[PDB]
């Protein structure tokens, strides 16, 4: 992979990683452990970005075609729920504390965390760090290199898409799909140029 | 109103009792661990003639060795606690 | 309000200062032909002035009895722009500079004549290390945990 | 020419150009966003 | 069995001590003598907490009182105390203060005179009439049980004090009932991310 043909890929990016297109011009992953931590971080930020972006765009599209009246993502938190946002935050914080500390221990030591602390009978098969599998993969799909680099690709696209959503909402004041529609309406008179 | 004599005597009694029976060994032990000295030798070995420990005054025929000095010390604590209680109960302080 | 101060948009002395300033500018403006350059200059000063006062009022600044903006740096969330934010920006830029300089000094430390590249700058090297500063918190944070920051 | 470039890379010249560029930048910024006391 | 699965336990914690789950992030027990003292004092804090916790909850339910309102009778010229509803005659601040002082000083200092490190934390003898410490293995098991119930009691005490700081004048059981009212609305959120 060549992100900039033909710029020589850094020595520490030997293509032994999925998504290796030789893109690290600032040399952040010059250190091996740094490269590991950043691989994990790219996977995580990427997956959460995919989920988040999906949850931002998809409900709005279905609202446009009148399937279900769903409030936009930036106006969804405002006082509509049963348990209130504070309680929700405490719950979230607790469960995420447990889960993320767990995964963290997996990153610090791969084989250290794999079995259920309560029901020690059940366990997760020794796999790759960042790719747990086992119960996390009930449909038993093969973790091929292609599938991994596809995951990372859609992840990067979704991250950029999230930045796009944030900035676009910050400027226009409408939803991303709304902006897309207005762009379809008159492309040469509805861009970042006119909105600013 | 509290009787000054009863408070003072009872306080001093409690202090002297505490020093004679319940805190005596500990005090004697810690004192055994400490003694003032300059450059290894004591103040009298140095020597300042006015820094010799009084052997006569510290002497006592008490079973454990409770002397006049301990009486003055624990007695002092006793009177202090006593007058603290008296002065405190005398005021009209209200928080 | 905070510290017994009064908001600039509500401060009378603030407004009186704007008044006296504009009136001084106009009192100076009276002597020049309206189309001439001095006139346009003084008028530009007037517009800039009132825009300044209006902006300070809009920014939510608190004024003293003097009629001047006083700053709140306690960490108060209504005034993060009065120290916290520009502070963060500063720290970012300064860290950038220092980290880049550090990179440059390390890069030439192992050479025949290091002092040379300290009196005659290796501009290609400097340009290569220039943008590395953009990620200085990340780069330094990792070097901190690694043990490559100190000896 | 290489010598001239080397001279242009010397400390005082580099400093004049660098601080000149910075001065220009800060000036233009303070012309477009003037009287900034916040942010 | 350690407190953080996957995290290496300190060199001085092998797990041969009752409640040894390898928890010492600050490395405070790196010094052996200090570690022994910490064992003793942890047990002391534990036993005090295990006596305190039910003494906070019980008189609130039965005696219809409050572990904070039970403090307020003092600090005023009246100075009258009640036990099980019945006003105690010697229940005035200075008297009970003197009694408490003398008694607790005597017993604590008497505990201070012990030299054996194992009896400084596990005295036994007169303090073990049921002879539950006669069997070594049972002693170890009961030790683990003691340190665990004690630690949980300490955590409960922390809960009481923080919940009192958040909702002054209200007891823990009252807060439990308040939580049982609207569990999804009456929580720590109002204090943490509120309001
Ligand atoms: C991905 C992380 C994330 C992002 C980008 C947002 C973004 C937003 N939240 Mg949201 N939230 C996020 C996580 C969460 N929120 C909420 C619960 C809420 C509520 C109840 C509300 C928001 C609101 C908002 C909006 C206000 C802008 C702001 O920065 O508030 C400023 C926040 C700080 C300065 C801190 C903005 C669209 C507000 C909104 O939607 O108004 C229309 C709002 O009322 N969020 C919970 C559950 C506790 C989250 C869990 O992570
Ligand atoms: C994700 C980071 C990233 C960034 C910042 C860039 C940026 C760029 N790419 Mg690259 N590229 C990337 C990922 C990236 N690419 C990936 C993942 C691939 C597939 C391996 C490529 C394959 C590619 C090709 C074939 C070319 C570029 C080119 C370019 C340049 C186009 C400039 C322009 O104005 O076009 C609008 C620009 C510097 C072009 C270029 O100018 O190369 C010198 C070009 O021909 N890119
Ligand atoms: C992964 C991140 C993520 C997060 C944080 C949210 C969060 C939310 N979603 Mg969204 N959603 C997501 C991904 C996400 N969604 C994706 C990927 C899709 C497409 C499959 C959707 C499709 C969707 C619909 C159709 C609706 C929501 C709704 C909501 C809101 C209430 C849901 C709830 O609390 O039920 C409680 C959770 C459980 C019972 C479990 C909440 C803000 C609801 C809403 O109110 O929209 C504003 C709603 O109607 N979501
Ligand atoms: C003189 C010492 C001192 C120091 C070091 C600070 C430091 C701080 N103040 Mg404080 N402040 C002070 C005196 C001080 N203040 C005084 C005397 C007053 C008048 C009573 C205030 C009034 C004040 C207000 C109203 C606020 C602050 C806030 C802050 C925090 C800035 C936000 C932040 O850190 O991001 C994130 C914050 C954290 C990561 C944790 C900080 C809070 C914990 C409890 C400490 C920072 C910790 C802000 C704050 O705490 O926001 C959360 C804030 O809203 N300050
Ligand atoms: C060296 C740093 C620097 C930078 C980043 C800029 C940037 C800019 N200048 Mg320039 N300017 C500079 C130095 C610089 N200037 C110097 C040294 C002079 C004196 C010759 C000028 C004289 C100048 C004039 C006369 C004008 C600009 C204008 C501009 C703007 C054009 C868009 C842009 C912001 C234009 C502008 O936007 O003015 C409002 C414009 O008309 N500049
Ligand atoms: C040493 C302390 C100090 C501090 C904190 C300041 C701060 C300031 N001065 Mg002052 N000044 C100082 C010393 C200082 N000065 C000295 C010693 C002198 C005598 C030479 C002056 C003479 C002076 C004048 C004549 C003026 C100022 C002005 C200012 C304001 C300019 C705001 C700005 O530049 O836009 C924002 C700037 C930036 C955002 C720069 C960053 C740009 C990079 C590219 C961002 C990169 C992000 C990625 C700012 C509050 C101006 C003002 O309006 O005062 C209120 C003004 O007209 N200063
Ligand atoms: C304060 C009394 C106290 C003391 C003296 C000890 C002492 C000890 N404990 Mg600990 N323990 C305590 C309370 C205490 N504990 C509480 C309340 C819990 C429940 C969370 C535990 C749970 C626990 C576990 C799971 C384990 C230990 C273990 C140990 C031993 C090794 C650790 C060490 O050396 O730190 C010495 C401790 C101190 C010097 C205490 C100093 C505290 C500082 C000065 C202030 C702390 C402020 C605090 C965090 C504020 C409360 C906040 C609240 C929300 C929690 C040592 C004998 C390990 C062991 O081997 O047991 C046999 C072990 O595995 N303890
Ligand atoms: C071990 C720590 C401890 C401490 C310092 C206290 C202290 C107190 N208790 Mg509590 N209590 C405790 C443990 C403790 N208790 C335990 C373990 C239980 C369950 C058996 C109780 C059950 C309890 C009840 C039901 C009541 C108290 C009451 C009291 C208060 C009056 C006690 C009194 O005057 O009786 C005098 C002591 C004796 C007659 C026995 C001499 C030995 C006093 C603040 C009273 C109170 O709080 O009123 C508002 C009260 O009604 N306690
Ligand atoms: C995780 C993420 C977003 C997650 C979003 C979530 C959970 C959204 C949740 C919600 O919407 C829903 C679901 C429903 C709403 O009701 C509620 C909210 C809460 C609003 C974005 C990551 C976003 C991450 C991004 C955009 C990262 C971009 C980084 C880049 C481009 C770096 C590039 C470089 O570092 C390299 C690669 C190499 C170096 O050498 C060179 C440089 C260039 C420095
Ligand atoms: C002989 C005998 C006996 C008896 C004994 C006794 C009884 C003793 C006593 C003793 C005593 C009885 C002592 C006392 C002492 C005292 C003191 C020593 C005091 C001091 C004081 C002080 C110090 C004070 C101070 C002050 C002041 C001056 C002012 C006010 C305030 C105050 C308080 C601070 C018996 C039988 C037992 C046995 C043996 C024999
Ligand atoms: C934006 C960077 C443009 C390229 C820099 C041009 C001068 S590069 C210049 O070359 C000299 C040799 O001729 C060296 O002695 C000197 O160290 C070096 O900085």
């Amino acid at each position: 992979g060549e992100w900039l043909p033909g710029l020589a890929s850094p020595g520490y990016l030997t293509g032994s990683l999925p998504g290796d297109n030789g893109f690290d011009p600032l040399g952040l992953a010059e250190d091996p452990e740094n490269l590991r931590w950043f691989v994990q971080a790219e996977l995580v930020n990427g997956r959460w970005a995919m989920l988040g972006v999906a949850g931002m765009l998809l409900p709005e599209v279905f609202t446009s075609i009148g399937i279900i009246n769903v409030p936009k993502w930036y106006a969804a938190g405002k006082e509509e729920y049963f348990a209130s946002s504070s309680t929700l935050f405490v719950i979230e914080f607790i469960l995420f504390h447990y889960v993320e500390i767990r995964r963290w221990q997996d990153i610090k030591n791969p084989g250290s965390v794999n079995q259920d602390p309560i029901f020690k009978q059940y366990s997760l098969p020794a796999g790759e760090v960042g790719y747990p599998g086992g119960i996390f993969n009930p449909l038993n799909f093969a973790p091929t290199l292609e599938a991994k680099e596809k995951e990372i690709a859609n992840g990067r696209l979704a991250m950029l898409a999230f930045l796009g959503f944030i900035i676009q909402h910050n400027v226009t004041g409408k939803g991303p799909f709304d902006n897309l529609l207005q762009h379809i309406s008159d492309p040469w008179h509805n861009t970042i140029v006119q909105t600013l | 109103e509290l009787s000054p004599s009863l408070v003072i005597s009872l306080s001093t009694g409690l202090s002297l009792f505490l020093g004679r029976f319940v805190f005596f060994n500990f005090q004697r032990e810690n004192v055994a661990k400490q003694v003032p000295e300059q450059n290894g030798l004591t103040h009298f070995e140095a020597g300042d003639t006015r820094a010799k420990e009084y052997v006569s005054l510290l002497k006592s025929n008490d079973p454990v060795g409770f002397n006049i000095v301990d009486v003055l010390a624990w007695g002092s604590i006793g009177h202090i606690v006593a007058y603290y209680i008296l002065a405190t109960t005398s005021n009209g302080y209200d928080p | 309000d905070i510290s017994g101060l009064t908001p600039c948009k509500e401060s009378k002395q603030f407004a009186k200062r704007e008044k006296q300033a504009l009136k001084k500018l106009q009192a100076s403006l009276k002597l020049y032909a309206d189309d001439s350059a001095p006139a346009l200059a003084i008028k530009a000063t007037m517009e800039k002035t009132k825009k300044r006062f209006d902006n300070y009022g809009k920014y939510g600044l608190l004024c003293g009895s003097d009629g001047l903006p006083h700053l709140i740096v306690s960490g108060d969330q209504r005034h993060w722009g009065e120290f916290i934010t520009p502070g963060i920006l500063f720290l970012y830029i300064a860290g950038w500079i220092g980290w880049v300089g550090r990179s440059y000094l390390i890069a030439i430390r192992d050479e025949k004549k290091p002092t040379q590249k300290e009196i005659i700058i290796d501009v290609p090297l400097a340009s290569r290390l220039l943008f590395r500063g953009f990620s200085w918190p990340v780069a330094a944070y990792r070097e901190l945990l690694n043990g490559e920051l100190v000896d | 020419m290489r010598d001239l470039k080397t001279y242009l890379s010397v400390a005082p010249v580099v400093s004049t150009l660098w601080f000149g560029a910075l001065a220009g930048l800060l000036i233009e910024i303070n012309r477009f966003f003037p009287d900034a006391l916040i942010f | 069995a350690h407190w953080m699965p996957g995290e290496p336990r300190p060199a001085y914690l092998d797990g041969s001590a009752p409640g040894d789950f390898g928890f010492d992030p600050l490395g405070l027990g790196e010094v052996p003598a200090n570690l022994e003292r910490y064992k003793e004092s942890e047990l002391i804090h534990c036993r005090w907490a295990m006596l305190a916790v039910p003494g906070i909850l019980v008189p609130e339910a039965l005696g219809y009182g409050n572990w904070v309102k039970a403090q307020e009778w003092a600090a005023l010229p009246g100075g009258q105390a009640t036990y099980l509803g019945n006003p105690v005659p010697w229940g005035t601040l200075p008297t009970i203060l003197a009694i408490e002082f003398l008694a607790i000083a005597f017993v604590e200092h008497q505990r201070s005179m012990e030299k054996d490190p194992e009896k400084k934390k596990y005295p036994g003898g007169a303090f073990d009439p049921l002879g539950y410490s006669k069997d070594p293995k049972k002693l170890e098991e009961l030790k683990v049980k003691e340190i665990k119930n004690g630690r949980l009691a300490l955590l409960a005490f922390v809960g009481f004090c923080v919940q009192q700081s958040a909702y002054p004048g209200t007891g823990p059981l009252e807060n439990l009932a308040t939580h049982l009212a609207d569990p999804w609305h009456n929580n720590i959120g109002d204090i943490l991310i509120g309001f």
